[PDB]
């Protein structure tokens, strides 16, 4: 056996057909002769190669950018208060909601996914990432209101306390209430 | 409290402000995507 | 698909600008935002067995799907941001002169009127 090439390489792909997912970058060609293991006779056989290569744009526009637009969305909504001087709602209801909902594109979107137990693809890895985020954030949200209702047993936090606070305010670019500041005053 | 009374009031200026704008640009990617399609499919079917 | 997404892309933008009270703290807004968000994904996603899935160029319908989840993200930023603007009132400090003029000529264009005891705190 002897192979054939063409002009362009050495399987012809003037008349290929575009696929929608793959792209052809080239092909390759190798004649080798193999010893029978038996017998001290040879065999001819032809090796052909192709390289494929996927094209991300639709996994890119469907699955990563509405996961991360809504991590980034819960993220801002866990961290933020109306009023200062309030009390907080639980919060838990809104990351149940978010795992809830990113749960459900990840899994029903699966008839494309991988699903290989060999390895962790990179997608695989990118939403594990935005699950622990959302759930740890779910309890720092719930030691914010911890810290607050400290405040109905009556004991003053401790100096040292009330001394990084006061620093660490004008880098966060935060600001003391006007009622705060009043009651200092009196 | 004044103070408190003003940045009410800016904040409901504000809102409205965003109320108009959001609307024109949905009206314009709706109608517009949509009407820009059917002219296309509508030619091709009486010129053929 | 088309009907049904753009009637509820309407509702929610309806819904984050809309207040009961003007002189009244507002809610987060952010879970009706994402319970949108979750709704329109089901949609596309749940009837994709029609759908063309294809990676070479971005379909009529794949843009039109697109622009309605950026103004509902961007929507729920910018219905944030009027909440900060209304608590800054705690700190104590009063708008700027620039600031309160500006807001008195946009307003008749805005069709917005004064609330009654706004009026009576400038009176007294
Ligand atoms: C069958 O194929 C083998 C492949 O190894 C051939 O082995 C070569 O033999 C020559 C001498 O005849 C050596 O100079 C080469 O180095 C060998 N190849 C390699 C890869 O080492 C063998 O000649 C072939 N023909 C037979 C066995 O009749």
């Amino acid at each position: 056996y002897f192979p054939r090439t063409f002009t362009n390489g050495p399987i012809g792909l003037a008349n290929f057909l575009e696929n929608d997912a793959w792209s052809v970058l080239g092909t390759k060609v190798n004649r080798e002769e193999k010893k029978y293991t038996c017998c001290p006779v040879n065999y001819t056989l032809l090796h052909y190669d192709v390289v494929i290569q996927r094209k991300p744009l639709y996994y890119v526009l469907n699955l990563i950018a509405p996961t991360a637009v809504i991590t980034f969305i819960s993220i801002i909504g866990f961290f933020t208060s109306s009023s200062v001087h309030d009390l907080r709602q639980e919060k838990i209801t809104l990351g149940i909601t978010t795992l809830l909902s990113m749960s459900i594109m990840i899994f029903m979107v699966s008839d494309k996914m991988p699903s290989t137990s060999t390895c962790v693809p990179l997608i695989a890895l990118f939403y594990t990432l935005m699950i622990t985020i959302i759930s740890v954030g779910t309890l720092a949200a719930s030691s914010v209101i911890f810290v607050q209702k400290l405040g109905s047993i009556g004991n003053p936090p401790a100096s040292k306390t009330m001394k990084w606070t006061h620093r660490i305010a004008p880098f966060v670019l935060i600001q003391m209430p006007l009622v705060m500041k009043q009651a200092y005053a009196k | 409290n004044i103070v408190e009374l003003e940045w009410d009031w800016v904040a409901a200026v504000l809102e409205r402000v965003f109320l108009i704008f959001f609307t024109i640009c949905f009206l314009f990617s709706a109608i517009g995507i949509n009407l820009y399609g059917w002219y296309i499919w509508y030619t091709e079917n009486h010129f053929l």
